[PDB]
C-alpha cells in the first residue's frame, strides 16, 4: 500500500508544472484523495480534494491556479499547477482520505521549488580562528538546494555542526558548517572542509587555518 | 471556516513522562473528524488517532485521544524515544484544515553555550560583501538571544539565524547568526561584538573583535 | 495559428486516455476552449467547455468520465477520459470558442478507438466473374483500421472502387474492393489486388481468376 | 436544452444553382450565438457565418446568413465545386450544441446501376463462414434497395451495406452488400438471389447463382 509522488522540480514564477501520484494497494478512483503540501519548516496545508464521485474542492490560496485530476487504469492521481508563485515552494503529498477515519495512507512526496533564480556557485569562505577552539566554513550564495559538507574527507565527525541553509534576500541560499577541536591541535592537525553542490557541478576543498 | 490552534508551540519533556497536547477549534466541532498525526523529520505523517479517541491499527497503547466540542487532547502515557516528533490535528467540515503543529523536545540539564565570533575572510572582502558569523555551540534550552553591536550601536534587520535539530548525542542545540554588510559600510566601523544572553550564563557573554587586527 | 492534437490511440472498454492539444497562435489560458468529437459517419458533438476563468462545462454523455485541463507554461490543453466505452470511439477536436463569434480555429484531430478486440490481420478472398466484367477482392476480419487496397500495384486505377469498411457484429472490420474491365480481357490480362495492413505487419497479394 | 434540426438531410443540386440549407431550433433563440460551419471529407470544420448574418473573414460573398427566432437559413448564392460538403449549425446556451448535419452533393443524370453477384470462395468455406457479395456499380441517385432471396426467402438482419463517396469524374455512387451466413446454413439452400431496385431500372433486376454449379 503506497502513494508515490513524481513531477516535482524547479519552476520559474508564472510557469506551470504537473505532479503525479502513483498508487498501489488502494484504487484511486474509489477513494477521496487529497493533495497536501508543506513549505520548508512550515506546517501542513490542505490543497485539493477530489470525491469518489468527481466533486472537487480547493483551498483559496490555490483556487484558479491548480487543477486536480486522476486516471483510472493508470491508478495515478495528478495535480496541475499553473501560474506558480514563490509561496507554492513546498513538499507536496498525496493521501487517501477516509473522512471520519482520517487520512490513513500518505506518500513521502515530491519537492517543488519556484524562483526566477539561476544556478551560480557556492563560494566557500573560511571561518579561521585566532580549553577549546572553533573553526568552520561559510557556504554562501548557491541556489537551488542543496549542499553536502564533510570534514577531513569524512575523518573528522566528532563535534561537527552543519547548519540548515537560510535563504537570503537575493533569492540565494547560504549555510555554515563548523567543528570544535581541542585548542592545542591547531598547529598539528590540518582541517579542510569538503563542499559539494551537485546542481552547479561544484566541489570544493577549502583549508581553514 | 474552521481554524485549529495547537498549544503549546513546543512541549519540552524527558522520556518516561506524560505529554498532554492541546488542539483548539474556533467554533463547536464534531468529534468524528478530528484525527491526530505524527510526523518524524523527512517523512510523511502517520495517522495516530481518528475520530477523536480511536487508535489506528498498529498504533501502540501509549497514544490516546480525548475531548470534544472545541477542546481535544492527545495524551501519551509513558513516552519512549521514537515518540519525539511533531504532531498535527485535523478537522474536516466542507474540506480539511490542519493545526500549525506541536513539537516534542527532550528536557536536559540547563547548559551554557560556547560563544565564538568570526571576522570576514579576506577573500570575501575582495568580492565586496562582509559576513560576520557568530556561533553559539551546544546550549540548552534552545531559547537564546543574539545581539549584534557595531561601534556601540545596536544592529537590527541585517542579520539571519539558523539552528540545528536537537542533537541525538547530548540533546543540545547549536545556532548560527550571520550579520551581512557591504565592504564600504564594513570599513566604516571598528568594534564588532556579539552579546549572547542565555539561561546558563550568569551575565551576557560578549565575544568581539576589532577590524583589521591579527 | 495552429491546434495540434495528440494522444489518440487504442483503448479497451473500461480503460482511459488523455488527449493533448498543443497550441500556437493563441494562448489557451486566455480563451474559452472546447472539445468536440465526431463518431464515424456521424455529426459533430460538443463535449467539454472550459472558461478562461477555469470554470468548466461538460455534456451529459461524458459527465463524470471526462476531465478537461490545461497548462499555461506549455500552452497545451488536455482532455482526460476515464471509464471509456465503445460509443466514445471517434475523432476528437480542440477548438477555441469566441462565444458570440463562433469557433474560428480547429485542429485536424486524433483518432480514438474503444473496443475489446485485438489487433489481428485480414484475410483476402477473391470475387470472380463468370459487356464489361466484374471482379474484386474481399478484405475481411481485421482490427484496427486501416488497410490499403491497390490493384496491379497501382497500374490499374481507371474503374477501381474500394468501399468503406463495415464493423461486423464480431467487432471486426471488413470491406470490399472491385474493378470493372471489358469482358473479353478476362483471359488476357492478369488481375491481382494488393492488400497491406500495417498494424498486423500483414501484406497479401491475391490473384483473381 | 436547445436541440437543432437541419433540413433536408441530403440536398442535391448541380453546380451554379442556389443552395438553401435549413436549421431549426427547438425553442426561441438569440440570433447572436448562431454559427455555420463547413466540413469537407476528412478536414476540420471551417467557420463560415457567426452571429446570424456576418461573414467570417476569408469567406466569399457567395455565402450569406439570415434568420431569427427559431428558423435560420444558410444561403449559397451560386454553388461552386469546392462547396460540396457537409454543413453544420451551432447554437449555445450554457454550452454548445450542434445540428445533425446537411450533406450537399452533386445532382447528375439518372444513370442506372450495373449489378453483379459473387458466391463465397472455396477458401472461406473451409473457414466455416459464407459471405455472399452483390455489387451495384456507378449509379445515381444514391437511393437504392438491395434484397437477398435465399430460396425465395427474403433475408433480414444478416447483411450489411456501405457506399463510396460520389465519384469525382462522373458524380455516381457505388454500393456493397454482404450476406454473412454459416457454412452449415449456407449449404442448407441452393438459390442465392440478389434483387436490386433503383430508379434507373424499369423493373427490378436480379442477379443470382446456384450453390455448387460451375
Amino acid at each position: 500500500v503506497q502513494l508515490v509522488e513524481s513531477g516535482g522540480g524547479l519552476v520559474q514564477p508564472g510557469g506551470s508544472l504537473r505532479l503525479s501520484c502513483a498508487a498501489s494497494g488502494i484504487t484511486v478512483s474509489s477513494n477521496y484523495m487529497n493533495w497536501v503540501r508543506q513549505a520548508p519548516g512550515k506546517g501542513l496545508e490542505w490543497v485539493s480534494l477530489i470525491y469518489s464521485g468527481g466533486s472537487t474542492y480547493y483551498a483559496d490560496s490555490v483556487k484558479g491556479r491548480f487543477t486536480i485530476s486522476r486516471d483510472n487504469s493508470k491508478n495515478t492521481l495528478y495535480l496541475q499547477m499553473n501560474s506558480l508563485r514563490a509561496e507554492d515552494t513546498a513538499v507536496y503529498h498525496c493521501a487517501r482520505d477516509l473522512v471520519v477515519y482520517g487520512m490513513d495512507v500518505w506518500g513521502q512526496g515530491t519537492t517543488v521549488t519556484v524562483s526566477s533564480a539561476s544556478t551560480k556557485g557556492p563560494s566557500v569562505f573560511p571561518l579561521a580562528p585566532s580549553g577549546t577552539a572553533a573553526l568552520g566554513c561559510l557556504v554562501k550564495d548557491y541556489f537551488p538546494e542543496p549542499v553536502t559538507v564533510s570534514w577531513n574527507s569524512g575523518a573528522l565527525t566528532s563535534g561537527v555542526h552543519t547548519f540548515p541553509a537560510v535563504l537570503q534576500s537575493s533569492g540565494l541560499y547560504s549555510l555554515s558548517s563548523v567543528v570544535t577541536v581541542p585548542s592545542s591541535s591547531l598547529g598539528t592537525q590540518t582541517y579542510i572542509c569538503n563542499v559539494n553542490h551537485k546542481p552547479s557541478n561544484t566541489k570544493v576543498d577549502k583549508k581553514v587555518e | 471556516e474552521i481554524v485549529l490552534t495547537q498549544s503549546p508551540g513546543t512541549l519540552s519533556l524527558s522520556p518516561g513522562e506524560r505529554a498532554t497536547l492541546s488542539c483548539r477549534a474556533s467554533q463547536s466541532v464534531s468529534s468524528s473528524y478530528l484525527a491526530w498525526y505524527q510526523q518524524k523529520p523527512g517523512q510523511a505523517p502517520r495517522l495516530l488517532i481518528y475520530g477523536a479517541s480511536s487508535r489506528a491499527t498498529g498504533i501502540p497503547d501509549r497514544f490516546s485521544g480525548s475531548g470534544s466540542g472545541t477542546d481535544f487532547t492527545l495524551t501519551i502515557s509513558r513516552l519512549e524515544p521514537e515518540d519525539f516528533a511533531v504532531y498535527y490535528c485535523q478537522q474536516y467540515g466542507s474540506s480539511p484544515t490542519f493545526g500549525q503543529g506541536t513539537k516534542l523536545e527532550i528536557k536536559r540539564t540547563v547548559a551554557a553555550p560556547s560563544v565564538f565570533i568570526f571576522p570576514p575572510s579576506d577573500e570575501q572582502l575582495k568580492s565586496g560583501t562582509a559576513s560576520v558569523v557568530c556561533l553559539l555551540n551546544n546550549f540548552y534550552p534552545r531559547e537564546a538571544k543574539v545581539q549584534w553591536k557595531v561601534d556601540n550601536a545596536l544592529q537590527s534587520g541585517n542579520s539571519q539565524e539558523s539552528v540545528t535539530e536537537q542533537d541525538s548525542k547530548d540533546s543540545t542545540y547549536s545556532l548560527s547568526s550571520t550579520l551581512t554588510l557591504s565592504k564600504a559600510d564594513y570599513e566604516k566601523h571598528k568594534v564588532y561584538a556579539c552579546e549572547v544572553t542565555h539561561q546558563g550564563l550568569s551575565s551576557p557573554v560578549t565575544k568581539s573583535f576589532n577590524r583589521g587586527e591579527c
